[PDB]
């Protein structure tokens, strides 16, 4: 059926979304699974909101990603509005009008990244690591734990992924190079990725690595 | 929730 996560809300707010869900037998829930069919999001007057995780594995499953408008106009008008219209445009850093979770709801035939095998690699922050591969397989990637267990062939096409902010340490990933054969990139390439749900050129986020 |  119907199974909400929101994000972004004051508990005022959330109570509302919690009458909207009474009223509607919707169910709601703290943490976003494979269950969720809804991200309720905070966003301004033209649907623009802030990207947190539960924003992110909203797009990565195709849920419905709708502003919080969506609730109150429906109390508003005693009945429930349709996602289609109240859907999230963009976000304050990918653009107000990238229309992402949209091309999400119908895309899930094309994975933005099929036939990739994705390493995380190193501490991340403010998303736990897990959650980061989570992300990526809903997008059709296949995670990999360790460098050195890269699916070596042609078959695939293999990425690591790092975070450099979170590295105590003065140069070691600009030298992960050394132990494999794959494109190095930051956290931002996956995010940014999948907010827009276009597969970024790796160009703008490649890494140097010392050779 | 953190935002990025
Ligand atoms: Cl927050
Ligand atoms: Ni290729």
């Amino acid at each position: 059926r119907m199974s909400m996560v929101v994000s972004g809300l004051t508990p005022e707010e959330f109570m509302l979304v919690y009458k909207f869900a009474r009223k509607h037998h919707i169910t709601l829930t703290n943490l976003i699974t494979e269950e969720t069919t809804h991200v309720v999001m905070k966003t301004d007057a033209e649907f623009v909101c802030e990207r947190t995780l539960k924003y992110f594995l909203g797009i990565a499953g195709g849920k419905w990603v709708v502003s919080y408008f969506w609730v109150t106009q429906s109390i508003k008008e005693r009945k429930m509005l349709n996602e289609h219209d109240f859907e999230v445009r963009g976000d304050v850093v990918n653009g107000r009008n990238h229309q992402g979770p949209k091309r999400a709801r119908e895309s899930q035939d094309r994975k933005i990244f099929r036939g990739l095998e994705i390493c995380c690699y190193g501490p991340f922050t403010n998303m736990p690591t897990d959650q980061l591969e989570w992300m990526v397989q809903l997008c059709g990637a296949s995670v990999v734990k360790e460098l050195s267990s890269f699916t070596l062939g042609t078959g695939v096409h293999p990425i690591v992924v790092v975070q450099p902010d979170a590295w105590t340490e003065d140069n070691g990933f600009h030298a992960i190079g050394q132990m494999c054969e794959a494109p190095v990139v930051t956290r931002e390439w996956v995010l940014d990725s999948v907010a827009l749900y276009q597969c970024q050129e790796l160009d703008t986020y490649l890494i140097p690595q010392i050779p | 929730s953190p935002t990025f």
